[PDB]
């Protein structure tokens, strides 16, 4: 009984940033869902396309736990048909999204008296992400119709800004770890089942 | 099929204890999480108490936290909620529930218990007069306990314009109503008017005339 | 501190379609589900909608959940309405602060009959009762369609909190609520205003009355 690496992706001394967002592919276990929602702490936890009771009882191709820190009040973005600072340039989920997302607060990691600026955000982009697409590009946002030429200035902005996560922001600016659980169903292995695990 | 049967309510005074137990049936008892919500009469829904499918996380509400003990027998398929140091405001009716995960989804609901918390004893009440200024008239059925009441008009002859509206629970937590009759204008001074009450525990009856 | 807050009553034809709001006060909704509870009056609750917008084996196809995005809040939608619909109507979400929360309950009613505003009576404290030191005005309502009301009590403008003891609304015999307030008063403030109010708000239209001690 292969016990799929949540402990891992969840417990987890370092997240990325979420226009920068991890994947963790799983694959070839079994999948004990129950401690995620018996858990009872995460903040945000709904799925989508697939209700979560009865997701022991099923089996998938491979499961893509994407994993980045946003603040409070833009974990709304992370859902379908979402807009905003993070869902257009940083992290977008598609209509059709068949998986779950996750969240919990972490300010009691993730800030720090005077402010942890490590995690940072996309600030601008020349147009939307497509979804689950990751842009990781520093190329200073030419603002006007002259060329930065790499540095920035008027009309050139650096696109990435920072989180200035501090123990005492408003809860809507403390920061939040996301886990962005996406499920597969390929004519395919499907090698990823959970407590249902009598097939081998 | 499933089934919930709560059990154990009922009425008890003030700082007073009572025992809760609510039987499952035609579910895997061990694969659910088990919660009570009351129901004040006339009011809303609350929810009280939450206990994980082992009997290893208990939570509460803050009202109710300190006092009230839930537990589980998973093997007797049973959820039990002991109440301690009871308050007026715990009166409702406490349903088990199916909810299941954690998150929500509450599933099923028992029929629920009663659990009256109240310090009065039995009373005979007091009856005024509303005395009218179409008229309209009536008594003013003050402070007994418990329910029923009964009120006649005019020694059990009158029904035509009478309406005997529910009774309160008052803060003091003794009932309270009042009952009246619409009259022609030109129908007093020429009309006795009794109203009678009959308090059926408290065994007393009271005629009280109403007269302008 | 995260209340989910509802409207009290909202009311609709034999067919038609009506939709109960349930709106978030702190924390968002489409943070957690949002259930919703069906209680006929006296009997157990529910459910008609579960995990947003899902509805239980057994739910007709004219329940429908849904939650907007703009104003941080839920909505049940009941399409083609049935008498055996009327009945109360609980929100509900969880949240990791307040577990388990739940909304105020909406009182669905099917209309049957055209709306009827409520015929108040107000009684000042008997002349006898003022002897036994205590006084007691005796607010009655009748005769009102749909059964919800809202009363309240203006000493000589001004509210009062305290002494005021009102019934639930209940069914007469022509399918009309009524319902009755009092006014738990003690004859030094009786004497001492000029005039005692009772105001109740049905559907809009509010229909108030007004004794007054001196005579
Ligand atoms: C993160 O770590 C905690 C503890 O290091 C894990 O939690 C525990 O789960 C066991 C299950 O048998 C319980 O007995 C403990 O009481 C739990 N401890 C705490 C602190 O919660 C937790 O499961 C880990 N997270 C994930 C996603 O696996």
């Amino acid at each position: 009984t292969n016990l799929c690496p949540f402990g891992e992706v969840f417990n987890a001394t370092r997240f990325a940033s979420v226009y920068a967002w991890n994947r963790k592919r799983i694959s070839n276990c079994v999948a004990d869902y129950s401690v995620l929602y018996n858990s009872a702490s995460f903040s945000t936890f709904k799925c989508y396309g697939v209700s979560p009771t009865k997701l022991n009882d099923l089996c998938f191709t491979n499961v893509y736990a994407d994993s980045f820190v946003i603040r409070g009040d833009e974990v709304r973005q992370i859902a379908p048909g979402q807009t905003g600072k993070i869902a257009d340039y940083n992290y977008k989920l598609p209509d059709d999204f068949t998986g779950c997302v996750i969240a919990w607060n972490s300010n009691n990691l993730d800030s720090k008296v005077g402010g942890n600026y490590n995690y940072l955000y996309r600030l601008f982009r020349k147009s939307n992400l497509k979804p689950f697409e990751r842009d990781i590009s520093t190329e200073i946002y030419q603002a006007g119709s002259t060329p930065c030429n790499g540095v920035e200035g008027f009309n050139c902005y650096f696109p990435l800004q920072s989180y200035g996560f501090q123990p005492t922001n408003g809860v809507g600016y403390q920061p939040y770890r996301v886990v962005v659980l996406s499920f597969e169903l390929l004519h395919a292995p499907a090698t990823v089942c959970g407590p249902k695990k009598s097939t081998n | 099929e499933v089934q919930l049967v709560e059990s154990g309510g009922g009425l008890v005074q003030p700082g007073g204890s009572l025992r809760l137990s609510c039987a499952a049936s035609g579910f895997t008892f061990s694969s659910y999480w088990m919660s009570w919500v009351r129901q004040a009469p006339g009011k809303g829904l609350e929810w009280v108490a939450n206990i994980k499918q082992d009997g290893s996380e208990k939570y509460y509400v803050d009202s109710v936290k300190g006092r009230f003990t839930i537990s589980r027998d998973n093997a007797k398929n049973s959820l039990y909620l002991q109440m301690n140091s009871l308050r007026a405001e715990d009166t409702a009716v406490y349903y088990c529930t199916r909810a299941g995960w954690v998150r929500g989804a509450f599933d099923i609901w028992g029929q629920g218990t009663m659990v009256t918390v109240s310090s009065a004893s039995t009373k005979g009440p007091s009856v005024f007069p509303l005395a009218p200024s179409t008229a309209a008239l009536g008594c003013l059925v003050k402070d007994y306990f418990p329910e029923p009441v009964t009120v006649s008009w005019n020694s059990g002859a009158l029904t035509s314009g009478v309406h005997t509206f529910p009774a309160v629970l008052q803060s003091s937590g003794l009932y309270s109503l009042s009952s009246v009759v619409t009259v022609p204008s030109s129908s007093l001074g020429t009309q006795t008017y009794i109203c009678n009450v009959n308090h059926k525990p408290s065994n007393t009856k009271v005629d009280k005339r109403v007269e302008p | 501190n995260f209340m989910l807050t509802q409207p009290h009553s909202v009311s609709e034809s034999p067919g038609k379609t009506v939709t109960i709001s349930c709106t978030g006060s702190s924390g968002s909704i489409a943070s957690n589900y949002v259930q919703w509870y069906q209680q006929r009056p006296g009997s157990a609750p529910t459910t008609v909608i579960y995990e947003d917008n899902q509805r239980p084996s057994g739910v007709p196809d004219r329940f429908s959940g849904s939650i907007d995005s703009s104003s941080n809040s839920a909505s049940l939608t009941i399409s083609g309405l049935k008498t055996e619909d009327e009945a109360d109507y609980y929100c509900q979400s969880y949240d990791s602060s307040n577990l388990w929360v739940f909304g105020g309950g909406t009182k669905l009613t099917v209309l049957g009959q055209p709306k009827a505003a409520p015929s108040v009576t107000l009684f000042p404290p008997s002349s006898e009762e003022l002897q036994a030191n205590k006084a007691t005005l005796v607010c009655l309502i009748s005769d009102f369609y749909p059964g919800a009301v809202t009363v309240a009590w203006k000493a000589d403008s001004s509210p009062v909190k305290a002494g005021v003891e009102t019934t639930t609304p209940s069914k007469q015999s022509n399918n009309k609520y009524a319902a009755s307030s009092y006014l738990s008063l003690t004859p030094e403030q009786w004497k001492s205003h000029r005039s005692y109010s009772c105001q109740v708000t049905h559907e809009g239209s509010t229909v108030e009355k007004t004794v007054a001690p001196t005579e």
